[PDB]
């Protein structure tokens, strides 16, 4: 059936700015609907029957197209318009949605506020040791972290987790968690945590020693 | 308002079966078609099926036989979905939408909140809640970063709130990450230098899948 | 003629008080007539059922009394029509229509009895005929009767109480007031010349008749179909398609009934005893079909909610349609007292129903209910067989209260009347009045 | 005759295909026109509403900005009708009635843009006037246009395509496809002589014009009032007493629109500057009334449901009615382009609601809902004053879907058209063409 | 198509209580509902009515807010709430669906009724004792068993046998009041073969105390 | 308020008779209604609009009247027709009910069936003692019951109760309940209840001995 392929799979752009995405179809399609989903909230029907807005929808939105290509557009975008936009057809049967197009706020760069954390006494009693490092509040979302144990790299037992773009400052964040057994952790003393960004060529090193 | 509130989703073991339930409030549930549409995590919206008010015509996506059993109970204002032979592919977020039209090309008029169906052989498990105070002699700066580690629980998710959510500003909980059939995730609150150890920062973790309420206070080290 | 007009305009709609009072009593009688006629046809049909139970042991014996009791009532009504009033055979609408061209007489001393009782025989036996024909003709003559009695003069009162009669007549047959008033305007009136029918009077006629029907028939509606779905704009194109189908079939139907008349006249040549014998033959068959395949017999008003709801097989719909077309011809071409209007609804429904079924199983992007395509085609054979669509549309509207389907109902109608006109088709009522006047 | 008749029948309802194909386009062009007319009208009322917010603090400054905004558009209207097209003042339906009789000219190059843009200033300034006269006029002139454009020959072709234009122009002003056709049939055709207006072609016209309105308006209706209750038979007489009150008031209101027609013509004496200036004062007063007494101004569709559901007090209905009685005359007797069809419905609703509230307190044993007397009375002015009860009822029926009230509606409708004839009233739309042929 | 009312039982004099009627089997809107009551042993007496949209409401010649009638079509329920109660509102309360023939309106379908007692006394669940024939070998074609229901308040109770399985052969006797307590017995007669061969239990139920007692009838060994 | 008054409060009649009850009113009413209320049952709409029969009412019933005289008539009354019938008007708000005509039935004689039951165990563990005498399916209602304790005559602590007339066999029943204390019961032996009814000149007597 009718594959829908939304083209700019992710994208960013500034406020007060023109944004445009796409829906293609393997066959011919008449009338495409658009829904806006914010993480955690029910999808919202946004635009139906190729072009038609809905109750509440700000007029800065718009839909166009024909046949096997349609397209959504924000003339002078706001903050609140950052979300995901799914086209869905039902000219043919059965209906089909597209992959999605992720619309993220674009801002000025910011550097990470790195924080390193020694395993707590409660986790040690239970027998493991996890060293958490918090890379907090940075644009863009690309980054690298590196762990050093007495100044030697480690690539085992690390787990990093990015957030989705933030609500207020429109930054990101990223946690790096190094998990050792208690014994392996006491063989060493320097645990270092090294964030590599595009803001600088010099990583933000944070470390600590148990002494 | 016009509210769709589906329930019934959670943890089932493969080859099993469940019965999601969509309950309607704020309009005449009949004279409307209803539909189910699920969404695998980090994936597109897949349509499951639909049912007309007199239940005389039920349609389902091209998939298998008694796999999906959509029914509705017009009298309770409730819509049902029965998944049998449950696979790992059926682990998704199941939406309930009312169907409507315009020029006659149909659309998904009003959706509901969703329910989450996890299909794994892994067993329920409570979380361990460890604080994250900064190094005994850390670079005490003007903004101090705290946090707590919620380690080894199943299945998703957990609420993480600080000082009963009063400190709503300056907080982010990170996505959980699954390892060896368990989940771990940390939160992060930032408060001014004057705030702590002066006052009290706590982290309130709730894994309701295992009846875990726990507050863990954060104290300075050494 | 500029000043001729200014004076006519100032004098427009001032119907004489006596003609208004007179349409009031015609309606009131035509009503009571159709109420009794309907109660009558019912009692007879019911006593026919009460016999099958006194005999339900011997199943052949069952199939015998099912035949004969219809045969007896069939003959009786054939006989009553030849021996005392021959223009009271078949439907009776052409005659009332000729009565407005002043080409056919309203012999009300003879037809009132001959239609009513001959009607009660044919209808009451389970023949494929609609109590509408009778109640119209009967209603007209009731109008004439009050004319010939009160000795009112003028082409106005004659053409008017003739009209309100027939209009109140059709109203009480279908509890459809607007449909009868519109019947006169779209169809009944003389269509080649101006006329003096006081429409306001026809209203007072129809109102009183409709009231008298409600006085004996409330809290039960002739058809209750409930509130079906709407139709989105991108489905209209399918209803016009359904109109096209009726357009080519309307005229193919008119032809048969005509030929089927000839074919049935060749049977009796005119001889009253062959004819009456042929009647009880037809009659008994319907009484038998009524017991063994009841969808193929009767007035048709019965299986109209059954076909809408999607309770018939598709095979069934094909069967019913063929079989009912077959019996509808036998019963109406034979000349038995009784109309064709009510059986023409059935054939139309049964067809549109089978259309919707196919129409669903092809276009589920449309989310079709086959019930809409029945309601469209209920007033559809009324558009390509008798080319009075504005009445069938409003008639169906009155019986089913599903206004949301106004567009496809209208659309489907124009589809049938345009294509009936284009494949060489004659309106059915008119094309009967002709073969009559040519024999006269 | 009988020979003349037989071959006349054989050859009936054979409207020439060229007429039909030309009747489609007329409807298509009137829908669009009618839609686009409606869209414009609102859009300007919005600006009036938008400029109220921009000056929403100086309460004296607000009074005048809605005066002027509407005074201005009021004036632009009286002018474009005086300078370029005198016969495009007021309703314009008299005109098309005259045109069908071959007694008035069809200057479409002059009327279509005069009406279209003249109307938007009188409508869009929020003057007690409907969009019906305008759209029916525009729609006929549209129908004359394709007769000219395609050079078709005949009085059949000329009368048919002039009518379907006027029918498809009333439908698209109410979403009333049946009450389209039925207006042609009951009112606007030459009412004293036979005519070759093809019903089947008026039909195809109304279909396109409606299909047009639904493309630009669907899933919405003009009046929504739910399903009201039913009308016991022992309550039907109240709906006769209601028509009697409407029957006496009907002509009185006919007098006052004629009587005041002359008394505004004395003001300007005929002079295009004394006139346009008076009308911007009326129009300036309508945009001003529509800010303090929204129920005393505007077409009136707004307060029809808000009246039916019994949402007003008794006093507010007495007030709203007498006020609207007045502001209706001022806008139409002034001759500003715009019908009195909608602003009469509003009068009728307001009236019956008042009648119902009284009925409720007198008869608790009837368990009455006043909304039913509102629905009964809504098309009651249209029956008592312009004397088209049939079209009037099927109008209200098509806009309110309360078909269970079809009997109380039909009875009140008669009870006006009767007691109006028994007290000396006139088809106002023919008492216009009357006085407009009496000066000519 | 049913009408099921509830909420009745015990009120102190001068108090108040809210009755409820649950409609099923029909559009509960587009229908005037009404309340009629019946004092114990007396006749019917109209209380009030209410049109579908809660727009119109009427009552019998009562006082200020003696009676107040509500309806929440969302849950298909009628409400009545009496206040400042007194011994003459002790009655059985019926919930009727109104309708008309020619237009002179009637009580179309009535509910079962909930019973209201205005007394000072206390709610008391019943005791159900089984009534087995003494060990007297006196077989006939039929044996008669009963059970005895003593010391409950307020009225009523329902006695069924084997969940109505034995509809035929049952006599339940009217309660008799003493020391502000009610007592009644119920008789069931079955073939001599059907007992003790097969089980016979009497299902007592006192809704004013949300109590059921399924007592079982065994012989006197 | 209209006052409807129905003519025989209580009438007995025997199946096959023609029975007529009459509703009379304080002023004029029209199109009145009738409800049938068999014992222990919600009233049933039975005749409405003066003479129309609710679907399911057998044709042996009919209604008639005008002005202030209205009647209901059972033509060959059958025995399942025993009830209190009620009329109701609504041609004047507030609508108002009649006060009832209780139709009793006359039938052939029928003799009682006596069953005596000793106090039950649980009732003795709880400090009471009740002795229950059943008298089932007798006609006429007149019946007297004598409680003999060891040949003696008790007359204090006896309560009786009667059913309504049964709606298909027209019989009556009765239950006689002697209530004593635990010790007062255990200080005697031979209890008996004696049943007296026109169906026999010698009373029926069922007894039991405590031993
Ligand atoms: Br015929
Ligand atoms: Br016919
Ligand atoms: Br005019
Ligand atoms: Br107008």
């Amino acid at each position: 059936d009718i594959v829908l392929t939304q083209s700019p799979a992710i994208m960013s752009a500034a406020p007060g700015d023109k944004v445009t995405m796409t829906c293609s179809a393997s066959s011919s399609v008449s009338y495409i609907h658009w829904y806006q989903q914010k993480s955690g909230t029910s999808p919202k029907r946004w635009i139906y029957d190729t072009s038609k807005l809905t109750s509440g929808v700000p007029v800065r939105f718009s839909g166009s197209g024909s046949g096997t290509s349609y397209s959504l557009t924000i003339n002078t975008m706001e903050a609140e318009d950052a979300a995901t936009y799914y086209c869905q057809q039902w000219s043919s049967h059965p209906q089909t949605f597209g992959g999605g197009t992720k619309l993220e706020i674009l801002r000025a760069d910011a550097a990470p506020t790195v924080s390193i954390f020694p395993p707590s006494s409660e986790q040690l009693t239970s027998g493991g040791a996890s060293v958490v490092c918090f890379l907090n509040n940075f644009y863009p979302k690309d980054i690298n972290v590196k762990w050093k144990i007495d100044g030697s790299e480690r690539q085992n037992g690390v787990l990093n987790s990015w957030t989705d773009q933030d609500s207020k400052d429109s930054t990101y964040s990223m946690s790096s968690t190094l998990t050792l057994t208690k014994d392996e952790y006491e063989r060493h003393n320097s645990y270092t945590c090294e964030a590599t960004h595009k803001t600088s060529t010099s990583p933000i090193v944070k470390s600590f020693n148990r002494a | 308002e016009v509210r769709l509130l589906e329930s019934g989703g959670g943890l089932v073991q493969p080859g099993g079966s469940l019965k999601l339930s969509c309950a309607a409030s704020g309009f005449d549930y009949s004279r409307y078609w209803m539909s189910w549409v699920r969404q695998a995590p980090g994936k597109g919206l897949k349509w499951i099926g639909e049912i007309n008010p007199v239940s005389s015509t039920i349609n389902y996506t091209p998939s298998l036989k008694d796999k999906f059993i959509i029914s509705r109970d017009n009298a309770k204002d409730t819509l049902y979905l029965q998944i049998s032979k449950v696979r790992s592919e059926d682990t998704a977020l199941y939406y309930c939408a009312r169907l409507y039209y315009g020029y006659g090309y149909w659309y998904f008029d009003v959706w509901g909140a969703g329910t989450t169906v996890t299909v794994s052989s892994a067993k329920t498990t409570p979380p361990s809640v460890y604080p994250l105070a900064p190094g005994s002699a850390a670079a005490a700066a003007s903004m101090v970063t705290l946090g707590c580690l919620v380690k080894g629980y199943f299945p998703e998710p957990v609420t993480v709130t600080w000082n009963s959510g009063s400190l709503a500003a300056g907080v982010h909980t990170f996505p959980a990450v699954l390892q060896a059939a368990l989940y771990t995730l940390s939160s992060s609150v930032t408060v001014p230098s004057s705030s702590w150890p002066s006052e009290t920062v706590t982290c309130n973790v709730a894994h309701p899948a295992s009846s875990t309420k726990v507050d863990k206070k954060i104290v300075p080290r050494a | 003629r500029r000043r001729q007009l200014i004076r006519q305009l100032l004098e427009r709609d001032k119907t004489p008080l006596a003609i208004l009072f007179m349409a009031a009593v015609v309606g009131t009688l035509v009503g009571l007539a159709a109420v009794a006629f309907d109660k009558g046809v019912a009692w007879l049909q019911n006593q026919r059922m009460g016999a099958l139970v006194h005999t339900a042991d011997n199943y052949p014996l069952l199939l015998t009394v099912a035949f004969l009791c219809s045969a007896v009532l069939a003959m009786f009504g054939y006989f009553l029509v030849r021996k005392y009033a021959p223009e009271a055979g078949g439907s009776g609408i052409p005659e009332i229509e000729g009565a407005l061209e002043d080409q056919r007489p309203v012999r009300w001393w003879r037809v009132l009895p001959v239609k009513f009782f001959g009607g009660l025989g044919t209808l009451g036996g389970g023949m494929v005929l609609g109590a509408d024909g009778p109640t119209v003709q009967i209603g007209g003559n009731i109008g004439r009767m009050v004319l010939d009695i009160f000795r009112l003069k003028g082409d106005e009162a004659r053409h008017t109480l003739l009209a309100t009669g027939a209009a109140a007549g059709l109203a009480a047959a279908f509890n459809a007031p607007l449909a009868g008033i519109l019947f006169i305007i779209e169809e009944m009136r003389p269509q080649f010349r101006y006329t003096l029918i006081s429409i306001k009077a026809v209203f007072i006629g129809v109102i009183m008749s409709t009231i008298m029907y409600r006085i004996f028939n409330h809290e039960v509606a002739l058809i209750d179909v409930g509130k079906l779905s709407d139709a989105p704009l991108n489905t209209l194109w399918l209803y016009l398609i359904l109109g096209i189908i009726f357009g080519i079939f309307g005229p193919i139907f008119n032809k048969w009934v005509l030929g089927m008349q000839d074919l049935l006249h060749r049977v009796h040549g005119g001889n009253i005893t062959k004819w009456v014998l042929m009647g009880g033959a037809i009659g008994g068959l319907c009484g038998l079909l009524g017991f063994v395949a009841p969808a193929t017999s009767g007035g048709g008003a019965n299986l109209i909610p059954i076909a809408t709801a999607g309770n018939f097989s598709m095979g069934m719909l094909v069967f019913i349609f063929v079989a009912r077309v077959i019996t509808t011809l036998l019963c109406f071409s034979s000349g038995a007292p009784g109309g064709i209007f009510a059986p023409m609804l059935a054939l139309g429904t049964v067809l549109g129903t089978a259309f919707g079924m196919v129409a669903v199983e092809l276009f589920p992007q449309y989310h079709l209910e086959a019930g809409t395509f029945a309601i469209a085609g209920m007033g559809a054979l009324l558009a390509a067989s008798i080319r009075a669509p504005l009445t069938g549309i409003i008639l169906v509207l009155e019986m089913t209260d599903n206004y949301q389907l106004i567009l496809p109902m209208i659309i489907t109608g124009l589809g049938a009347t345009l294509l009936a006109q284009f494949t060489g088709g004659k309106p059915l009522y008119s094309a009967i009045l002709a073969r009559t006047l040519a024999k006269q």
